[PDB]
C-alpha cells in the first residue's frame, strides 16, 4: 500500500519534471503588503504581538513541499532552452548539425 | 486492467488503403456507409489542420453508432486524446455548465515536448561512503562498469544522499540520471555473498549493460491542454489535478495560455495534437451549452466533436418547442451528419460469431441460428447478453459447447422487453401506476 | 504547417480613408452597407471618448455577425481588449451574474503603465544572520562584488529554495522573489558526480535597472487588490489557500481602483485604452442580466459593447408574456444601434466558396465549384464549408490534387444536411 | 475620478432656486418641473434628517429621466452624505440572503461622522542620533518655518525610525498618539509653523461598515472583498445600541442618506415584505423607487399589481409622475447633450435630430449624435452637415425600422417554435 | 431626532384595573385590541408559561406593528424582544428550520451574576525569586514574583504565581506600567503606561493611562443578561485558542451551521443546573414574526412543532391578508394565509378599523410629534384625504406640507400648503387612474 | 476525482496485478428502487454500461406503466 497509495505530498514531488516545465504564467498585478493583511500578521493589527510572533515562528518552522509552485508562478525565469529558441538562426543550425 | 465490455469486440474501422470499408474487418460489421464517413473524418482528425469542425452520428438505437465512435477512438491511437463524456456529466454543481464544457475541450488538446537527456548506466563494482559521526560532511566515491568500459565518480552531496536513500548494493545494476538525479535498481548482477538473511531473493540476474556508460537518450513528455490551464491557474491547481474541485478559472488565463501555446508552436519548442472529443445523448445538453458549443467550434484550438444522438424531433430542453434531432438548429446548420441503417439478418448472425469468439464461448451452428432468430425479432443487445447466460448453463450442465437447450434455457428464464410489457399489460393490477392504486391483496 | 477554423480568412474589414467599403476587400464579400457602420463604430471606439455605446449587429444565421465581430477585433489590433462572449458564460455557480458580467466589463477595459524593475543577481560568497532575523549576504558580478542586506521574508525564501553558498540567485526588489539560477560554473570540478546544474556567472554589474512596459485591466487590478496571488513565504501560500473561490467584489473596491488609476493618468505613469466587450447569444441572457445592463450602459467607465442577435419576435427568457423584438426588452433595445446584416445571393457564396478553398489550400474544378456553389444556394452556406474539408480529404484518396465534381457528389452522398436527417426520421 | 462621457455626464445638479422653484435649464436639467420640484422637496427632507423612512416612487413612461432625475437629486445633495444606487439584480446573489443584502442596503446609506483628535508632529528633518546601549539613546531635530529643537527618543519610537530608516533633509510626519510615520519628500512644500499642530480628523462611516468592522477577527477586508457573510443579528443590536450611546454623548454626528432601487420592478415579493417593515425602524434611510411599467404581474406573485408593486408598499409610499417631453424640450436637451459631447451640430441638423427623436427615441438621437460626428470626422469636416445625419440615420437603424424588417422576413429569422428558413433558395 | 413611523407610540395606555383610556399613551381607539394587549402584557410579565401563542389579525394600516412595538415599550429593556418578519427566515447557509430554531431561542434571556476580583494599579517593584534550594527544582527554578501596585488609596505588595510571572512576561510589562490581574482566572492585562510618567520623553510612542482609582484590590459584583442563543454561539464557534489553526479559523467568515440537538441540550444542563445553585434567572421573552403570511408551509410545520418545547417564548403573529393559498402549497386554502392546524393552536386579536375622528386625532397627534404646526381647516381637509384615499398617505403626506411651510417662512401648514402638496404627490389610486 | 487519478489508479492495479500479487473481483451493485433514479442517472447509467471496467448491477422496480423521471 505504500505504492498502491501515493498521497498528494509524494504526488507533488515524484512529479517535478512537469511542474518545472508547464508553469509559465505569472500574476498580472499583485500587491505585496496583501500577503501580510490578509492574516492580520501586520504590524499594526488587532491580533496580539506574542501571538503573532508565535504564528510567524510557526510558519518559518513548517515545511511545505509546494514551495517549487510559487516561485515557479512568481517569476517566469527561462531556462537553458531559450537560447536554443531565442535565435530562428541557432535553431536552423540546430537541425542542420 | 481490462473486461470484455460491450465494444471490446471492435480494434478500429477495418478499412483499406482507399478509404473503402472491409465487409468485415477488425471487428465492425456491415454499416459501411457510416465507416466510410468515419474514415474520411479519422484522415482528417490524422492530417491535423482542420479544426472545430462538428459531425452528428444518427439513427435508431443499437445501430451501432457508439460501436463507431469506439471504432474511431481505436483508428486514431495511443498518442492521440480521445475524450469519451456524456451529456449527463455537464450539469455539474461546482462548475459553471460552460466552464465544465470549457475544462471538456482542452482535455481535448494534447501538446508533446520532447526532450534529450543524458543518461548514466552501468554494473556497481564498488561503492564508498565516508559520513563524520556528529558532523554533516560526507565523502563518497562510485566505481560504474559497463561490458566495454569501467570508470570511477566521485560523489557530491546530492548524489550521495540519493545513493544512500536508494540503498545501492554492489551486486545492483543500476542507471543514473545526471538531470533528475533519480536512482533507479534495473536487475543483480550476482548474490549477496550468502548472509544469514535475504538467501535467495535475487536468482534473477540481469546482464550488464553495453555500450558507452554515458548515453543520451530521449523522453516526450505528453499533456493535455487542460493540466496546463490547471497547473497555471493557481498555486494549487496541481493538487486539484488529481483531487478536481478547480473551480471557475479565470478567462484571462485562458487567453494568455492560448498566446502562449501559439507562441510555443511557432518556435517549435511544442508540438500540439488535436484529437476528438465523443459526446453521447447529447439531447440531454441544454440550449445554454449548444449556444456555447457554436461559438466553441469557431476557436482555432477546438478538437473535432463527435455527437451521438437519437431521440429524433423532441422538445429541447430548456424549450416549449420540438427541434428535428432534440438539437437547435443553430448548431443543426454548422454540423455534418453522419446517418446509420438497420442491420439486415446476416449483418446480426455474423455479430453474433464474432461477440462469442470474443467471450470465447462455442456456440453450436443451430444454436447461432437460434439466437440470431432471437435477436432479429427482439434486439441484437437481447441476444449479446444471452450468449454469455447459455454459455453458463451449458457450464452448469457440464458440457463444454453450448447447444440449442441452453439458449432455451436462457430465453425462458430471462424476458425481453416486449415480453415484460405484455405480462406487465396482462397483469396491470400488480404493479403501481401513475395515480398510485395497487392491489397488494389478492382475495 | 497551419491549421484552419471558421474565420480563418479574415483579415478586416478592408476599408478606405474615406470610409467607404470597397465590394471585396479583407476577405469580406458584400454587406458593404454594415462594414461601413462598424467602420464608424471603430472611429468612435478609436476617438476613446464616449463610455457604455451599445450596438445590436441583427439578421439571420449563417450572415456574418461573428465574422464582423472578429473582423473589429483584428482592425482595432491586439493592442485593445476586445472580449467575445456567449452569455451562457454569464451563469456561473460560484458569484451571482451580476458579479461575472461586471468583472467581464472590466476586464474589457485596458491599461498601460510604465514600471522600473530592479534587478540584483550574484553568485553568492557569504552568509550571515542579524541575529526570524535579518540575513546578510554577499554578491559578485563579473564588473564586481557586493553585500546586501535582506528581510526576514527574503531570508525565508533562501532558506527555503535550498541556497548554498557558491550560488548564484536572482533578486527582483519589487516583489521580493529569489530565485536559485544554478550553480557556479567555477566549480563545475568540484565532483565528478552530483545533481548540480551548473550556470555561467552572471555579466555585468551585480545591480541592474530597467525600464519596461506592461499592460494591465481593471480586472486585474481588483483581483491584485482584493486575494494575494503570488510569494514564496508559506504566508503567501496560507493567505492564497485560504478563500479559494471568487467573490463578489463591492462598488467601493471599484471605486477605490478607479481613483488610483485616476491618479496614475494624471501623474502620466499610465494611460488608459478602452477596449469592446462582445456578446453572442444574447437570446440566452435572462431578463435580469438585461435589466443589470440597462444600468452598466449609463455607467460613466463602460467600454464599447456590441450585441449579436438572430432571434425575431421571440419571448425574453425568464419572463412569459414579453415579446420583444430580438429577446432584448424595450429598456434595453432603447440603448441600442441596430445594424442590420443582409443574406448572401448566389454569386456572392460562390465567391465566398471560392476564397475558402484558395484559404485552405484547395485546388477545385470550375465546374465542381459550381456545383458546389449550386447546392450550398438549394440549402445552405455554411453546409458547402464544412464539405470543403472531406472533398480534399476524398480527393488525396484519389491520389490527385485538384477537387473534380465526383469528389463532390460522393460527399454529398456520404453526409447529409439537417433537412435531409429531417426528412429521413419523418 | 477620471472617466470617460456617459450619458448622465451634464447632469450637475437639480437647478432649483431659493423658492424651490426650478428654472427652465439649469445645471443639466431640463423642463420636469413638477418632477424637479418634487426631488427637490425630497432632497430638502433629506438634509433635514428629521423624517424617517419615506419611500418616493417616480413614474411614468421609460426615458422620461427617472434615472436622470435621481442622478440630479444625488449630484445635489453633493459629498458628505450617503447616496446608494443599486439596481434591483443585484440585490439576488448566491452568498447573501436578499433580505441580508437589503438590509446591508439601508445601513449603507445612513452615515456615522465620528471626530478623533491627534497630536502629529509636522516637520522638516534634521540630523538624528541613534546611539547603543550604555536601553537605547537617540536624538532628533525637527526644523520648521520658525522653530529647530531637539528631541530625545524613547525605546519604541527609536525601533519605529529604524525600521523606517528616515534619511535627513526631506520631510517626515509622526503621530504621539498612534505613532505612525508618514514619509513625504524633500522640501515646493515646507512646514508652515508650529513643530507639533492639534488637527482633528473626521471619519466618515456608515452603519453597515461598523458592522462589518465588528463582525470579525479582521473583518475589514470584507468592505471590499464583499465576501462578509450573514452577520449575527446580535452584532447588529450591538452596533445600534452602541451607536445610540454615542450620539447620546455627542462624539458621534448621524447623516441620514437616500438610497435608490433604479429597477424595482426585479426584487419579489419576499423583498416588498421585508422593505414595508424596514423603512418603518428608526435610521431608516429614505428609499427612492423608479420603475417604468404601468401594470404587470409581481415577481414572485401570479397576480397583477398597480405599479409592479404589493399595494402594501404602495400605501408607504408617494408617487412622483412624469410627463413625456415635448418637441421644445427634445431640442433643447438634444442641444445640451451635443454640447457636453463637444459636438458643432447645425441648425437644420439640430432641428433634424429633433424630429427623429421626437419619432423614435431621445436615446437613439443622442446614441446617433456621436455616430455623426464619426461620421464627419471620415470626411475631415468640423461642423456636421444634414447629409451626415441623414448618413447615420440609414446606416444605424431604430427598433421600429428593425421590427419592421424583421416582420417582413420573419422567415429568414429564428421563430418561437424553433424553425427557421436558412435555405437561400426556395 | 428622527421621526419613525411608531415613535408617537410611547406605550399601552392601560389603567391599573386593566383599562385603557381613550387616549393615553399615543393610541387613539382599538379599546378591545388595547385590552387584549394588556393581558397578553401580563401574561408576559408572569414568566411561567412555554409556547402560547397569539395572532395580530386585522387589514393593512391598523395597527399590528403599532400594537407590536408598544408591547415591547410596555414590557420594558429587561424582557427579550427579537422583532422579524416572514421573509428573512429564508437564508442560503443553512436551513429555514435552523434560522427559525436560532431566532426562536433568543428570546429566551438569562441573567447570570458573577463577582469577579481583580488586581490594577501602577507596578513600582517585581523581584523574581528562585526557590530556596536549587534541587527544588527544574531548570530555572523560578520562584515567587513580588508585585508591588500603586493606587489612589495607597500601594500594596503581592505575591505571585510563577503563572502570573509568566504572563507578566509576555504582556511585556515594565516598571511603571498600570496593569490588571484578574485573580478569577489568572489573566494579566497591561493597561498601559502611568500619567506621572507622561513627559519622562519628550517624543515617545507610548499609551499614558491615568492611575487607577478606588482601592488596588477591588472587589465587583458583575451582572449581564445573555441569551441561550449567545452560549450556543459560543459553543459552536469558541474565540478561544492561540494556534496557528486557530488564527486560520478566525479569519474565516461565521457562517451559520445547524446547531445540533444535542449541544442544546448540553446547555439546558448546565442552565438548569446553575438556576438551581440560585446563581442565574432564566427570562423568557417574546418573539416577534411580522407577515406570517408569507411563510412557507415547512416553516409553519416547524412552528407547530417549536411550541412543543418545554421552552419557548410567546410568539405573537401579523397578517393583513384572507383566504389566501399558503406559500409552497397548491390548493390549501386557508383563513389568513396560516394552515389550519396552526390556527387552532392560535388567539386571534380582531383589530377594527377607524372613523374620522379616530384619523383626526391620530393625524393631531402625528403632527405635535413632527414638530409641524397645522391649522384647523387644513387639518380637517387632510382627515378627509385620508378617509377618503387611506390614513398613512395623510400620516406621510403631513412632512412634505411642513417643507412646503418652512420655503414659505410660515409657522403653520396652511390649506394651500396641502393642495400644493397634494399636486406634487399622488397616491395609488390616483396613480392608477393616471395611468389609464 | 479526475480520469487522471483514475486512471493512474488503474495503471499501478495493472502493473502489480501483472507482478502477479493482486486479484480482481468484480462485485455486485444493488440499486434498488431504481425508479428514483433521474433521466440523466439514466443516460450516465447508459455509458457506465459500456466502461471496460464495471460491475454487475441488480435492478428492482415495483412500478408498472409510469413517467420516467426527468
Ligand atoms: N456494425 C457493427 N459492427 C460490429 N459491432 C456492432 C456494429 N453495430 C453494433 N455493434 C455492437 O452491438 C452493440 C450495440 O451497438 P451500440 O453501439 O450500443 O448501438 P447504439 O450506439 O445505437 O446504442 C455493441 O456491442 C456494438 O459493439
Ligand atoms: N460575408 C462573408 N464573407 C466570407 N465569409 C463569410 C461571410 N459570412 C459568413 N462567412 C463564413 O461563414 C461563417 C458563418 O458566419 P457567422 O458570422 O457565423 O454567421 P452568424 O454569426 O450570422 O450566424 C463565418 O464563420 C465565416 O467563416
Ligand atoms: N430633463 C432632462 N434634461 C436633460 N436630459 C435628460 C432629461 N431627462 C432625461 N434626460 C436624458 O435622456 C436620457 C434618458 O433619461 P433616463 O433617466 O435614462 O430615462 P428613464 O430613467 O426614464 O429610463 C438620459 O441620457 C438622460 O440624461
Ligand atoms: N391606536 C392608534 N393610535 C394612534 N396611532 C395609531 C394607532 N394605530 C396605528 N396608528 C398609527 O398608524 C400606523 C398604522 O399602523 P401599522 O401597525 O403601521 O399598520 P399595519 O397594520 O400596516 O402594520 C402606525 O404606524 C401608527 O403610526
Ligand atoms: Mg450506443
Ligand atoms: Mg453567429
Ligand atoms: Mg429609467
Ligand atoms: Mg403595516
Amino acid at each position: 500500500d505504500n505504492e498502491l497509495i501515493k498521497p498528494l505530498q509524494t504526488r507533488v514531488l515524484d512529479n517535478r519534471k512537469i511542474i518545472d516545465t508547464f508553469a509559465v504564467l505569472t500574476p498580472s498585478a499583485v500587491s505585496l503588503d496583501m500577503r501580510k493583511l490578509a492574516l492580520g500578521l501586520n504590524d499594526d493589527s488587532s491580533v496580539g504581538e506574542n501571538t503573532r510572533l508565535k504564528v510567524m515562528q510557526n510558519c518559518f518552522e513548517v515545511s511545505n513541499p509546494l514551495h517549487q509552485l510559487q516561485t515557479k508562478l512568481t517569476i517566469a525565469f527561462p531556462d537553458k532552452s531559450l537560447l536554443q529558441y531565442d535565435c530562428g538562426k541557432l535553431q536552423k543550425l540546430a537541425i542542420l548539425l | 486492467l481490462s473486461l470484455i465490455a460491450a465494444h471490446s469486440h471492435i480494434t478500429g474501422l477495418g478499412l483499406d488503403e482507399n478509404l473503402q470499408p472491409r465487409p468485415t474487418s477488425e471487428g465492425m460489421v456491415g454499416q459501411l456507409q457510416a465507416r466510410r464517413a468515419a474514415g474520411v473524418i479519422l484522415k482528417m482528425v490524422q492530417n491535423g489542420t482542420i479544426a472545430g469542425r462538428a459531425v452528428l452520428v444518427a439513427g435508431p438505437p443499437s445501430t451501432g453508432k457508439t460501436a463507431l465512435a469506439m471504432g474511431v477512438s481505436q483508428s486514431l491511437g495511443k498518442d492521440v486524446p480521445f475524450t469519451a463524456i456524456a451529456g449527463s456529466e455537464i450539469f455539474s454543481l461546482e462548475l459553471s455548465k460552460t466552464e465544465a464544457l470549457t475544462q471538456a475541450f482542452r482535455k481535448s488538446i494534447g501538446i508533446k515536448i520532447k526532450e534529450e537527456t543524458e543518461l548514466i548506466e552501468g554494473e556497481v563494482v564498488e561503492i564508498q561512503i565516508d559520513r563524520s559521526i556528529t558532523g554533516g560532511h560526507k565523502q563518497g566515491k562510485l566505481t560504474i562498469k559497463t561490458t566495454d568500459m569501467e570508470t570511477i565518480y566521485e560523489l557530491g552531496n546530492k548524489m550521495i544522499d540519493g545513493l544512500t536513500k536508494e540503498k545501492v548494493l554492489a551486486g545492483d545494476v543500476i542507471s543514473i540520471d545526471k538531470a533528475s538525479g533519480k536512482i533507479t535498481k534495473l536487475g543483480r548482477s550476482f548474490a549477496r555473498s550468502r548472509d544469514y538473511d535475504a538467501m535467495g531473493a535475487d536468482t534473477r540476474f540481469v546482464q550488464c549493460p553495453e555500450g558507452e556508460l554515458q548515453k543520451r537518450k530521449t523522453v516526450v513528455h505528453t499533456v493535455s491542454l487542460h493540466e496546463i490551464d490547471v497547473i497555471n491557474s493557481r498555486t494549487q491547481g496541481f493538487l486539484a489535478l488529481f483531487t478536481g474541485d478547480t473551480g471557475e478559472i479565470r478567462s484571462e488565463v485562458r487567453d494568455q495560455i492560448n498566446t502562449k501555446v501559439a507562441e510555443w508552436k511557432e518556435e517549435g519548442k511544442a508540438e500540439i495534437v488535436p484529437g476528438v472529443l465523443f459526446i453521447d445523448e447529447v439531447h440531454m445538453l441544454d440550449i445554454e451549452c449548444f449556444s456555447f458549443i457554436n461559438r466553441a467550434l469557431e476557436d482555432e484550438f477546438a478538437p473535432i466533436v463527435m455527437m451521438a444522438t437519437n431521440r429524433g424531433v423532441s422538445k429541447t430542453r430548456g424549450t416549449n418547442y420540438k427541434s428535428p434531432h432534440g438539437l437547435p438548429l443553430d448548431l443543426l446548420d454548422r454540423s455534418i451528419i453522419i446517418t446509420t441503417k438497420s442491420y439486415n439478418e446476416q449483418e446480426i448472425k455474423t455479430i453474433l460469431s464474432i461477440r462469442a469468439q470474443e467471450e470465447e464461448v462455442e456456440l453450436s451452428s443451430d444454436a447461432l441460428d437460434l439466437l440470431t432468430k432471437t435477436g432479429v425479432e427482439t434486439s441484437l443487445r437481447y441476444s449479446s447478453n444471452l450468449i454469455s447466460v447459455a454459455q453458463q448453463i451449458a457450464m452448469k450442465r457440464k458440457n463444454n459447447t453450448v447447444e440449442v437447450e441452453d439458449v432455451k434455457r436462457a430465453y425462458l428464464l430471462f424476458l425481453d422487453s416486449a415480453r415484460s410489457v405484455k405480462y406487465v399489460q396482462e397483469n396491470e393490477s400488480q404493479y403501481i401506476d401513475d395515480q398510485g392504486n395497487v392491489q397488494i391483496s389478492i382475495a | 504547417v497551419t491549421r484552419t477554423a471558421a474565420h480563418t480568412h479574415i483579415k478586416g474589414l478592408g476599408l478606405d480613408e474615406s470610409g467607404v467599403a470597397k465590394r471585396v476587400e479583407g476577405g469580406f464579400v458584400g454587406q458593404i452597407e454594415a462594414r461601413e457602420a462598424c467602420g464608424v463604430i471603430v472611429d468612435l471606439i478609436k476617438a476613446k471618448k464616449m463610455s457604455g455605446r451599445a450596438i445590436l449587429l441583427a439578421g439571420g444565421p449563417s450572415t456574418g455577425k461573428t465574422a464582423l465581430a472578429l473582423a473589429i477585433s483584428q482592425e482595432l489590433g491586439p493592442k485593445v481588449p476586445f472580449c467575445p462572449l456567449v452569455g451562457s458564460e454569464l451563469y456561473s455557480v460560484e458569484v451571482k451574474k451580476t458579479e461575472t458580467l461586471m468583472e467581464n466589463f472590466r476586464r474589457a477595459i485596458g491599461l498601460r503603465i510604465k514600471e522600473t524593475k530592479e534587478v540584483y543577481e550574484g553568485e553568492v560568497t557569504e552568509l550571515t544572520p542579524e541575529d526570524i532575523s535579518h540575513v546578510i549576504v554577499g554578491l559578485k558580478s563579473a564588473k564586481g562584488t557586493k553585500t546586501l542586506r535582506l528581510d526576514p521574508t527574503i531570508y525565508e525564501s533562501i532558506q527555503r529554495e535550498k541556497v548554498s553558498i557558491g550560488d548564484v540567485i536572482y533578486i527582483e526588489a519589487n516583489t521580493g522573489a529569489v530565485k536559485r539560477v544554478g550553480r557556479s560554473d567555477a566549480y563545475a570540478t568540484e565532483f565528478d558526480l552530483e545533481t548540480e546544474e551548473y550556470v555561467p556567472l552572471p555579466k555585468g554589474e551585480v545591480h541592474k535597472k530597467k525600464e519596461i512596459v506592461q499592460d494591465v485591466t481593471l480586472h486585474d487590478l481588483d483581483v491584485a487588490n482584493a486575494r494575494p496571488q503570488g510569494g514564496q513565504d508559506v504566508i503567501s501560500m496560507m493567505g492564497q489557500l485560504l478563500k479559494p473561490k471568487k467573490t463578489e467584489i463591492t462598488e467601493k473596491l471599484r471605486q477605490e481602483v478607479n481613483k488610483v488609476v485616476a491618479k496614475y493618468i494624471d501623474q502620466g505613469v499610465a494611460e488608459l485604452i478602452p477596449g469592446v466587450l462582445f456578446i453572442d447569444e444574447v437570446n440566452m441572457l435572462d431578463i435580469e442580466i438585461f435589466t443589470y445592463l440597462n444600468k452598466a450602459l449609463e455607467s460613466n467607465i463602460a467600454p464599447v459593447v456590441v450585441l449579436a442577435s438572430n432571434r425575431g419576435m421571440t419571448t425574453v427568457r425568464g419572463t412569459e408574456d414579453v415579446i420583444s423584438p430580438h429577446g432584448v426588452p424595450p429598456d434595453l433595445i432603447d440603448r441600442l444601434l441596430i445594424v442590420r446584416t443582409l443574406p448572401y445571393d448566389k454569386d456572392e457564396i460562390r465567391t465566398i466558396i471560392e476564397r475558402r478553398a484558395t484559404v485552405e489550400r484547395l485546388q477545385v474544378e470550375s465546374s465542381a465549384l459550381d456545383l458546389l456553389a449550386t447546392m450550398g444556394t438549394e440549402t445552405s452556406l455554411r453546409y458547402a464549408l464544412q464539405l470543403l474539408a472531406p472533398c480534399g480529404i476524398l480527393a488525396q484518396t484519389s491520389n490527385r490534387k485538384e477537387i473534380v465534381v465526383n469528389d463532390v457528389n460522393e460527399a454529398k452522398l456520404l453526409f447529409l444536411d439537417a433537412k435531409r436527417s429531417t426528412k429521413i426520421l419523418e
